[PDB]
């Protein structure tokens, strides 16, 4: 045929779904990878709408971390705070390391010396 | 005389080459907790055993592990102390 | 100070740079109220077994690549398949 | 606003100093493929507010790279299981089951199916 | 051709249908029953007239004489709890691009 | 020269973004209305109405029932704290209580202990 | 078609058994440990293979070669294995090379 | 045909075979010759010495 024609079909990013991220270097990292044979058009944008919703989740905790501390740019120590906070988030960042992260502030009680610590007996050694 | 078979079992049951928990219980567990997940699941011989397999050595590589625990703290039985220990160390837990 | 001038002891010291207060640190960030004398010593070996591992395979995938520089995407390849993974370098 | 389409061009700028205007230039390094704009502009989405660091930014744009291999990895495991060579969206629904966990992943399958969905029933 | 069977068309104004379509969307081997649909059929109702009546008390207090997406994002914040508020607030932005980045 | 796409497909949304409009000109709220707000309050009307509904559908699960009935959508709605802010004084049609019960009507004299299944 | 149900079963259970019947020549084998060899010698595979791949996308080749599976080979095997199955994986291809 | 390649490089394992679950698995766009052959002797080493 090769018939001129205007732009039928939508001429547009291939994240039509509303989605941010980009869909086709998903889809060509596929292609990279060698994971199938044959890769339809739905894995990529499939994979790009968890992608998307993993990336949003994190950091809208990672801000509320970062309001408990008081500041405006998302630091590591408030995305650890955010993986080390839900058990689902926990299970699946198990045993990755973090850059430039810290430690939650978990304290085990027989390292607090409280009831009478003058003595057992009375109010000395 | 209280203990004295117990290491008697070591020698048996560390040369056995069986299963311990009784199968038929087994059987029906997987059904339940299988069901529960998803409605009318059929099973094969083969599966029961080889979940019934990988339950029990794992079983007995946790025992091992609550083992040394119990030397640990100066003890001979394995309180509830030393599976969650255990699981905890091991990363199984979380 | 060019040339070989290598002098090789029976026994090694670097190792020993790791210190008490190095040591310390690391213990008061695990919530550990007291450290034992002979868990100074065993910290150093402990870091010495860790390290020898990652290195091993870091070392194979450096002379895959003909490299004579080691680069953060090495050992991030052999952290992520001890299990160890690491995040902030690379990708 | 000529044909560049012949190969001569396909490798260019190098620092031979045959330079007319805007001496500044070097070589085209390899792409190292990064999400920082696409991480920085969801963040302004949920959070108009909250800025974020170069560090930070690195270890996400480590952790798509991770988290991509992971469920993609996992996504040609259970291809061959079945004796499949096509990936659509079976595999990976079925992938983000078994990699992440129960609330996570019915997070993931919701939206998926409303972007497969939306994706569809249009052009 | 003309209109003969009449007198039975009206009240086209439920939600009864936009209700069942995103019950698919989020959950596709659910079901519902009028009953529950009628509940959501009075939430929308309900929900719209509190946000549009706070978006309308919002332009006489400004003096703005128009409604927009400003004025609804404040009405979205007053009445919708910090949680709530936050992702209600991120799709409203979210689908605002979409709507003006093409036809 | 037809409706090739819809002001609610355009913007990727499900609900009618279009009537939203003649509703708001409807109840004379202002003088005049703008474009962005029909879409800015059809998504919020999406999220709140697809939230309840995927927690009508978690409480469905917890009753073993997959048709969505009004005593889900009541239980749902006095669980989650934002939620009962919001639907507190409103009432549902047909719908029931959650098992609350204060700790001086069990049996031992002004006790709550019980096992870990229900609390 | 007449009687014909033979699917292809990857089993290495009958090459176990021929290597078996060399390093001692006078000893059987069970079906029972045939199928744990199977199983075993088919994820060592699967590992070395899995590993090989990895390393020729870290270098942008995405080929295959004997150097890529002597590095995968080095990496999970320990010092002593490793070193016997290097030599002979650099006997295999070295006997193959002369050939024909 | 009067040898096979496993038979050629003094292997008992059949390197054709992993050869084919090498393409199988899409582990690489293209495959040596050498790497197959290597493989198998690996393999075959390690079954070897723990039946031995």
């Amino acid at each position: 045929k090769q018939g001129g024609k205007t732009r039928a079909k939508a001429k547009t990013r291939s994240s039509r779904a509303g989605l941010q991220f980009p869909v086709g270097r998903v889809h060509r990292l596929l292609r990279k990878g060698n994971y199938a044979e044959r890769v339809g058009a739905g894995a990529p944008v499939y994979l790009a709408a968890v992608l998307e919703y993993l990336t949003a989740e994190i950091l809208e905790l990672a801000g509320n971390a970062a309001r408990d501390n008081k500041k405006t740019r998302i630091i590591p120590r408030h995305l650890q705070l955010a993986v080390r906070n839900d058990e689902e988030l926990n299970k699946l960042l198990g045993r990755v390391t973090i850059a430039q992260g810290g430690v939650l502030p978990n304290i085990q009680s027989v390292l607090l010396p409280k009831k009478t610590e003058s003595s057992k007996s009375a109010k000395s050694k | 005389r209280p203990g004295t078979v117990a290491l008697r079992e070591i020698r048996r049951y560390q040369k056995s080459t069986e299963l311990l928990i009784r199968k038929l219980p087994f059987q029906r567990l997987v059904r339940e907790i299988a069901q529960d997940f998803k409605t009318d699941l059929r099973f094969q011989s083969s599966a029961v055993m080889a979940l019934q397999e990988a339950s029990e050595a794992y079983l007995v590589a946790l025992f091992e592990d609550t083992n040394l625990c119990a030397i640990h703290a100066k003890r001979v039985t394995i309180m509830p102390k030393d599976i969650q220990l255990a699981r905890r160390i091991r990363g199984e837990r979380a | 100070k060019g040339g070989a001038k290598r002098h090789r002891k029976v026994l090694r010291d670097n190792i020993q740079g790791i210190t008490k207060p190095a040591i310390r640190r690391l213990a008061r960030r695990g919530g550990v109220k007291r450290i034992s004398g002979l868990i100074y010593e065993e910290t150093r070996g402990v870091l010495k077994v860790f390290l020898e591992n990652v290195i091993r395979d870091a070392v194979t995938y450096t002379e895959h690549a003909k490299r004579k520089t080691v680069t953060a995407m090495d050992v991030v390849y052999a952290l992520k398949r001890q299990g160890r993974t690491l995040y902030g370098f690379g990708g | 606003m000529a044909k560049s389409a012949p190969a001569p061009k396909k490798g260019s700028k190098k620092a031979v100093t045959k330079t007319q205007k805007k001496d500044g230039k070097k070589r085209r390094k390899s792409r190292k493929e990064s999400y920082a704009i696409y991480v920085y502009k969801v963040l302004k989405q949920v959070h108009p507010d909250t800025g974020i660091s170069s560090k930070a930014m690195s270890i996400m744009n480590s952790f798509v790279n991770d988290v991509f291999e992971r469920i993609a990895g996992e996504a040609s495991r259970l291809a061959h299981y079945n004796k499949r060579s096509t990936i659509t969206s079976r595999e990976i629904q079925t992938a983000v089951r078994l990699l992440l966990p129960g609330e996570l992943a019915k997070h993931a399958v919701s939206e998926g199916t409303k972007a497969v969905t939306k994706y569809t029933s249009a052009k």
